[PDB]
């Protein structure tokens, strides 16, 4: 529930898309295995679909090691440090695809609670309301029960 | 912090006179406040 | 725990003696200098002919570059708490002399030069066939400086300097099992001198406590 | 001249010096006996380092109750104050206030009140009057008041004080104690306390004094945070002993021909001796009159 | 004892989670960690910002002096030149320059009312160790970073930062660089105030001394409003009037907090660093 | 509702409490000190008083005897109360037992006191001693006790 | 069972550097399997947290309980090995930083009851453990201020932020 | 009457850590000027008090052994003399107990 996990507000890392759009996925690494049953989606999407996502995202570092693992994994590293770790245990090519699309698109930041929808750093133009924003004034500024000039 | 009277630290000497002081000063108190009506008086 | 039960055909094997067969008696003013002459060289010249009975292949005139070599490398073992090569090189009796009082402190020691170079001294060795087992030993004299820095528990530091090196004048006797065959020369003990200065004063003051006393006892002076 | 804050920066420069020409004379670490030649915990021996250790680290080596208790150290036979670093092997015994014969801590007591009485008499006055600390009179305990000359500036010829300026100085000294300075002792040269207190003729006076009656000509001094001055003898460890402290008692000394010197004077108890409020304020009484050396 | 092997397993992977929390390990370069190519890692630096930086230049840039020699130490300790790699000093000292009058010229152009002063205090809070050192972590410059100690001290950051730019400055010319400016250090203005990036002092003597420059007569302050004036919690909304006409209103907890508030408002409006003001224009150059 | 009850309850009953009062006496007639619990240490100090009146009203008094046989359980202790306990006292009108609480019994942690005949030949306890007159609070007092006469004097 | 507060006394730091502040000492010492219930046991380790090794010996002293003269006999060797092991200069220059009182192995007996029924009583065992650090005891917590909540209440009001909005 | 619900370590807690219930500092702890030893200011010290026990445990069994019988109570009054000790006018007339020590500093021979 929202009161037992963490949250934060919504936002981005050195304000990603106001100046120039960049990626913030930074590296790939796929642990896959070259006998084990649970890889052969892996094994079919390193053959026919990796080549083509590196094509696409040149800012990508990928690495693939293929070594005895009975869970392959993929690891994904973003710019901002953050690093999520991810199973590709017994799914299709198409379903790994999806991740690693998925991964791409993610901008690296925590996937918990987002407390509002929206985020601004300049809320308010015509300026912020405060209990004087809609009174008027006073001629000599005389409060209610105030005797001008004693 | 140590707890503390009046005669914890006096000896055999002083712990008479500081009484016979005390009870003289109270004497003496109560004897000048005999003359209310000598000693500016509120109005009767 | 003292002793294993009496009876028992396996007995225990002892690779070293408790103490010197004779003690060399350090000579007065040696620290200064940094007949009975020749009857102290004939004595060592038997035990000489001893050792190389037991093994030919040994040299007086070349020991103390091999006793230096030892203390050294004894000594490094002390300072990286080495205990395996410690007891190869040093033996049972002198082992825990040096490691009892060490087990939560840091030692830091180095051998930086030799003043004088080491001159064997008294070369004596034991009576025939005592367990089955002659040892030799050889008591060499080195005038060399070294520096000790000592750290508590803590890593404070609580006696020595490991910056200024000092004059250390030191006896040091060595023990050799003739009769084992795998036996070899190792550090058996040190004599300390009754004329040897006192060493330095330690960091930290110590208070001795008076005699204690019991409710119905008086205090005497 | 100088301000008073540059006077007492000076003077605080020299006594650091001093205190880094002994520490530098003080060779390497020794080791020095001391024996505790008290009734309680007798024989004990303390091997301590010489011209460092005191006898407030002797009590830590012993008990904090002797800590706390003990006010003055009798060093074989002589007064020592607990900060002062001992010199040489010797017989050690330490003195408190409930002694059977407590003459040298009641001494101690009273010239660690008179000079911290003189401390805040100098601090408590505007600049535009000039404060000249003289002397503490050594007016017995019985008298019932530790006193302290002052010359203060001619402009200050027809005043006062009041109920109010002595309910001040009496708030400077609790705030003094409550800063539980401790009483640094020194025993410098004459040469060096001449330099020290060059600009104050008084103190040197009484400087050249101290070293006409030691034949070696060396002269102590004590510091209470940045206020230093010449003492007759040793001190009480800590401000924190005095308890109950007032100054409420100023007393012109006649006659004024050469200057108006005037004597504060002041009653104290420390914490191991405290007293009522009715006795303490009888005592107040008696030193509010005037307390003159025989 | 129960048959099976894969809870103990897991619940030995549980156990060494436990463990690495309870004593966690100190931190390691990434070039250390497994899977890590260098020219890969550059290459891919490069086309992530998206503009054509030279491979050589780019890596004399994130070679450091302080790891030639630490290099140059190891080397010696173990006898072995063959290390002659060039220093970034020169490239940072470009790239700084560069940055600076590239700054300047933009604080310039966007707010020509801005002072001397103010332009030199947002150039160099833009130029900082905490602004480049932010821009840098989050650009993975810091895992380039070619230091002696990790990690990496701020101030190399910083140097390895400006020692890129004036690698991007020689690779693809001035306007390119002036561009990778704009976009990634002018946005760390933005929700930002101009007195929270330039500190000052006594706002009430620079705007006298402004209003002088203009001629404009000497400000003086007016309570316009008041509520809980004798209470533990007040408000005062005071304002500054010049030849009767209102310039700025400031509202604090006390009557001098608020007429400095009201100065820092009318400094504010006079330098043209207002809340509601043209946003900086991103849009490319057409 | 206890108001003005000097004598508190202790023992089985009245008469176990006077036999036990009776046997702290008797011991204490003996050895001229004793360590008991403070209650009962404290109610027979009257008692002991009251014994010692009677002695010096002397053996020759019948009532003397009768009381000295009554609270004297070993009738050694008579010839010594009339003979030696009582010429002792002689001089005293009152005041003839000391008793000091001393440090908790150690299984019970009782309140435990010593009370003590005057003048016994064994070692002098430990007493409670007030401070000396030349500590710095002593000597103002009597500084200010030296003015005050010497202003009546005047 | 589980010893673990024994092997405290063997961590070697490494020696500190010279630009280093001195490291207070740390002295770890318990009993075990002490006849003694753990709740009675905790009042007497709770009256001698923070306090020094002098007061609380006086205190343990002048304790009427049971386990006041164990702790005491733990406190007075806990002092003798911390100044002859350790290196610790003045044995007066320590406090009581830890203390606390632990369950122990037990033993259950048979309690007869009336009607022939019956009860289980449990010998009690708790074991004792210290930890003393070496300097003065450290100065009591302030009571907090009027001054202290007046800016928390302020630092409060001034943390507000309009909610569930732009 | 049987309680309804278990009751919490909570609930348990805040009776058993009362400020009532918890052991009180006691201030009247002294130092004892002759022995060194802590004291109460209404206390006597132990350690004097167990000297001065032991001596009179001394005295009084020499004193059993002069007697040599139950029910013999001296008539006269007893004086206690040590080693190196002569009778004394006062001593005169009074039985005499015979202690093979020196007379302690404490026990002054008033
Ligand atoms: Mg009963
Ligand atoms: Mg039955
Ligand atoms: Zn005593």
């Amino acid at each position: 529930t929202a009161r037992g996990t963490p949250s934060r507000f919504l936002a981005s890392v050195l304000h990603n898309g106001l100046g120039r759009y960049v990626q913030q996925l930074q590296r790939l690494s796929f642990s896959v295995s070259r006998d084990g049953a649970s890889s052969r989606g892996a094994r079919e999407f390193v053959e026919r679909e990796v080549i083509d996502f590196a094509r696409r995202n040149p800012g990508v570092v990928i690495y693939v090691n293929s070594r005895p693992c009975c869970v392959p994994r993929v690891v994904a590293e973003y710019l901002n440090g953050a690093v999520r770790e991810e199973s590709i245990h017994c799914k299709s090519v198409e379903e790994i695809s999806t991740l690693v699309q998925k991964l791409a698109d993610q901008s690296g930041l925590d996937v918990i609670r987002i407390r509002k929808p929206f985020h601004t750093d300049n809320p308010s133009i015509q300026g912020q309301w405060h209990p004087f924003t809609n009174k008027p004034t006073t001629f000599r500024g005389l409060r209610p029960r105030e005797v001008q000039d004693p | 912090k140590s707890g503390t009277w009046w005669d914890e630290h006096l000896s055999e000497e002083n712990v008479p006179f500081i009484k016979q002081l005390v009870s003289d000063e109270d004497k003496a108190q109560l004897a000048s406040k005999l003359c209310p009506l000598k000693d500016e008086p509120w109005p009767i | 725990l003292v002793i294993p039960p009496e009876k028992s055909d396996r007995s225990i094997h002892l690779a070293c003696t408790a103490g010197i067969f004779d003690a060399y008696v350090p000579p007065e003013g040696d620290a200064r200098i940094s007949t009975e002459r020749m009857k102290k060289t004939m004595a060592s010249q038997v035990s000489i002919r001893r050792i190389k009975d037991y093994d030919a292949n040994f040299k007086i005139k070349d020991f103390p570059e091999k006793a230096k070599d030892i203390f050294i490398e004894a000594h490094l073992c002390l300072n990286n708490s080495d205990h395996d090569r410690l007891h190869t090189l040093v033996t049972e009796h002198c082992f825990p002399d040096m490691t009892w009082d060490i087990k939560y402190k840091t030692v830091r020691w180095s051998f930086v030069e030799s003043l004088e170079p080491s001159h064997v001294v008294q070369v004596r060795c034991s009576s025939m066939m005592n367990q089955g087992n002659v040892y030799g030993q050889i008591t060499v004299r080195m005038h060399t400086r070294q520096t000790l820095a000592i750290y508590d528990r803590f890593g404070r530091l609580m006696y020595g300097q490991e910056d200024v090196p000092k004059d250390v004048l030191e006896y040091v006797v060595f023990e050799k099992q003739l009769t084992n065959p795998y036996g070899s020369w190792r550090m058996h003990t040190k004599i300390v001198p009754p004329w040897a200065p006192p060493k330095q004063p330690i960091l930290k003051t110590v208070m001795i406590p008076g005699p204690q006393l019991k409710p119905e006892e008086e205090y005497e002076e | 001249q100088l301000s008073p804050t540059e006077l007492t920066e000076m003077r605080n420069d020299l006594f650091n010096k001093e205190k880094a020409r002994q520490l530098s004379l003080t060779p390497r670490t020794e080791k020095i006996e001391v024996k505790h030649v008290g009734k309680t915990d007798p024989g004990t021996v303390f091997v301590m380092n010489k011209n460092i250790s005191t006898p407030y680290s002797c009590a830590m080596h012993l008990s904090e109750w002797y800590c706390r208790k003990s006010i003055l150290a009798l060093v074989d036979g002589q007064p020592w104050d607990m900060y002062k670093p001992l010199t040489k092997s010797c017989e050690i015994k330490f003195l408190t206030f409930k002694d059977c014969d407590p003459g040298e801590v009641n001494k101690a007591y009273w010239r660690s009140c008179a000079m911290m009485m003189g401390c805040v008499i100098e601090r408590a006055f505007k600049d535009e009057y000039m404060v000249n600390l003289v002397r503490a009179p050594e007016v017995p305990v019985i008298s019932g008041a530790f006193c302290y000359d002052v010359v203060l500036d001619s402009k200050l010829d027809e005043w006062m004080p009041t109920k109010e300026n002595l309910r001040s100085f009496t708030k400077d000294a609790h705030a003094l104690i409550y800063k539980d300075l401790p009483f640094e002792t020194l025993e410098v040269e004459a040469k060096v306390a001449l330099e020290i207190f060059q600009h104050s003729k008084y103190k040197v006076d009484f400087i050249e004094e101290k070293a006409s009656q030691n034949p070696e000509r060396i002269v102590k001094l004590h510091r209470i945070g940045d206020f230093i001055d010449v003492s007759e003898g040793p001190l009480i460890p800590r401000t924190s002993i005095c308890f109950q402290y007032e100054v409420s008692a100023v007393h012109n000394l006649q006659p004024t021909q050469p200057s108006l010197i005037r004597r504060f004077q002041g009653v104290s108890l420390p914490v191991h001796l405290r007293a009522h409020f009715t006795i303490w304020d009888k005592l107040l009484e008696r030193s509010r009159k005037m307390v003159t050396e025989d | 004892v129960k048959k099976g092997f894969r809870a103990a397993f897991r619940f030995q992977k549980e156990l060494e989670r436990q463990r690495l929390l309870r004593c966690p390990p100190p931190p390691v370069r990434r070039s250390e960690k497994p899977n890590w190519d260098y020219h890969a890692e550059i290459q891919a630096f490069g086309h992530r910002l998206q503009e054509n930086f030279s491979l050589d230049l780019l890596k004399t840039a994130f070679v450091n002096s302080c790891y030639i020699k630490s290099e140059e130490a190891k080397r010696q300790q173990l006898g072995i030149v063959l290390l002659n790699l060039k220093s970034n000093q020169e490239l940072s000292e470009q790239g700084t320059s560069f940055s600076q009058t590239c700054l300047t010229q933009f604080l310039e152009d966007e707010y020509p009312d801005m002072p001397t002063e103010g332009i030199k205090n947002l150039v160099d809070f833009l130029t900082g160790e905490e602004v480049v050192c932010h821009v840098a972590r989050n650009l993975a410059v810091e895992q380039l970073t070619l230091s002696e100690e990790f990690p990496v001290p701020p101030a190399v950051l910083q140097q390895t930062f400006f020692a890129v730019i004036g690698a991007l400055l020689q690779s693809s010319g001035p306007e390119r660089t002036a561009l990778f400016i704009r976009d990634f250090l002018i946005t760390q203005m933005t929700g930002k105030e101009l007195f929270e990036m330039w500190k000052i002092i006594n706002p009430m003597g620079l705007l006298v001394e402004e209003l002088k420059k203009r001629n404009v007569s000497a400000p003086e302050s007016r309570l316009t409003r008041q509520s809980g004036g004798t209470t533990a919690l007040p408000l005062y909304f005071v304002g500054l009037y010049c030849d009767k006409k209102l310039i700025a209103e400031g509202p604090g907890e006390t009557v001098l907090v608020a007429e400095e508030e009201a100065a820092r408002v009318a400094l504010r409006k006079l330098y043209g660093f207002t809340e509601n003001r043209r946003p900086w224009n991103y849009s490319k150059p057409k | 509702i206890s108001h003005g009850r000097v004598f508190r309850r202790m023992g089985l009953g009245p008469e176990s409490r006077i036999h036990l009062l009776r046997n702290l006496l008797t011991g204490l007639v003996r050895h001229e000190r004793i360590e008991a619990p403070w209650a009962r240490v404290d109610e027979m100090r009257g008692y002991a008083e009251k014994l010692i009146d009677y002695g010096k009203l002397g053996d020759t008094n019948e009532r003397a005897m009768r009381m000295a046989d009554f609270w004297l359980t070993e009738k050694d202790l008579i010839p010594k109360l009339f003979q030696v306990l009582a010429p002792r006292y002689k001089d005293q009108t009152g005041g003839y037992t000391r008793m000091l609480q001393i440090p908790n019994r150690s299984l019970d942690r009782a309140k435990m006191a010593v009370i003590e005949y005057k003048g016994n030949c064994l070692p002098p306890l430990p007493l409670p001693r007030r401070d000396s007159h030349l500590t710095l609070l002593n000597q103002l007092l009597q500084g200010l006790r030296q003015d005050l006469r010497q202003s009546q004097e005047a | 069972i589980s010893r673990k507060w024994e092997k405290k006394n063997k961590i070697v730091y490494p020696p500190q550097l010279p630009g280093e502040p001195r490291r207070p000492a740390e002295i770890y010492h318990c009993r075990r399997q002490i006849k003694y219930s753990k709740d009675k046991m905790w009042y007497l380790a709770k009256l001698i947290r923070g306090m020094s090794i002098d007061q609380a010996l006086a205190q343990l002293e002048f304790n009427d309980k049971k386990g006041a003269k164990i702790i005491k006999e733990v406190l007075l060797e806990a002092q003798d090995m911390a100044v002859r092991d350790h290196n610790v200069e003045f044995r007066s220059n320590l406090y009581i930083a830890e203390s606390t009182s632990g369950r122990g192995q037990c033993l259950k007996r048979i309690r007869y009851h009336g009607r022939g029924r019956f009860g289980i009583m449990e010998k009690v065992y708790c074991h004792y453990f210290v930890k003393l650090v070496e300097g003065p005891p450290p100065p009591p917590e302030p009571p907090k201020t009027a001054v202290a909540h007046a800016k928390e209440y302020i630092q409060q009001l001034r943390s507000r932020t309009i909610v569930h909005t732009l | 009457a049987a309680p309804k619900n278990r009751r919490t370590i909570e609930v348990n807690r805040c009776r058993r850590r009362n400020p009532q219930k918890l052991i009180k500092v006691k201030n009247n702890i002294d130092v004892c000027p002759e022995c060194g030893h802590l004291k109460q200011k209404h206390v006597l010290c132990a350690y004097c008090y167990e000297k001065v026990c032991k001596e009179t445990a001394e005295i009084r069994r020499q004193i059993g052994k002069q007697e040599g019988g139950p029910f013999k109570a001296p008539t006269i009054e007893t004086v206690v003399l040590y080693t190196g000790e002569t009778p004394s006018e006062q001593d005169q007339g009074k039985r005499i107990i015979e202690r093979d020590r020196k007379r302690p500093s404490w026990f002054t021979q008033n």
